[PDB]
């Protein structure tokens, strides 16, 4: 049982500075830009 | 020659 | 003149392209359209009026 429903990963993006990495393109979404890292969500499920 | 071009008779804009 | 100033080979003189996606939220509306200068046709952008 984890109880955070699934550790996810948060992708890290950044228009401006970064170059796009290979095979993506800047998109209309908000949320859909070029990623330049990503990183393991910080939610940890510490056992009791 | 661009005569043939030319039709035969016979940008200092920046202020506020 | 007549020679070297119209192409005479089936060009279009207005061009309308639809957007290729849009979206929408409450607070603008963004549009996305790739315009293509055909092959030896040029223009200046006095034209190109959003509609």
């Amino acid at each position: 049982g984890d109880v955070t429903c699934g550790v996810e990963q948060i992708y890290w993006s950044l228009p401006d500075m970064a170059l796009d990495p290979v095979t993506f393109k800047a998109s209309l979404k908000t949320s859909n830009y070029p990623v330049v890292g990503t990183e393991l969500l910080p939610l940890v499920p510490r056992s009791f | 020659n661009y005569a043939a071009l030319a039709p035969r008779q016979g940008t200092h804009e920046m202020h506020g | 003149p007549t020679h070297d100033v119209t192409t005479e080979r089936s060009q279009r003189l207005q061009l309308r392209f639809v957007p290729v996606d849009r979206e929408d939220t409450q607070y603008s509306y963004k549009t996305r359209f790739q315009l293509a200068v055909g092959d030896n046709r040029v223009l200046d952008m006095a034209s190109t009026y959003f509609d």
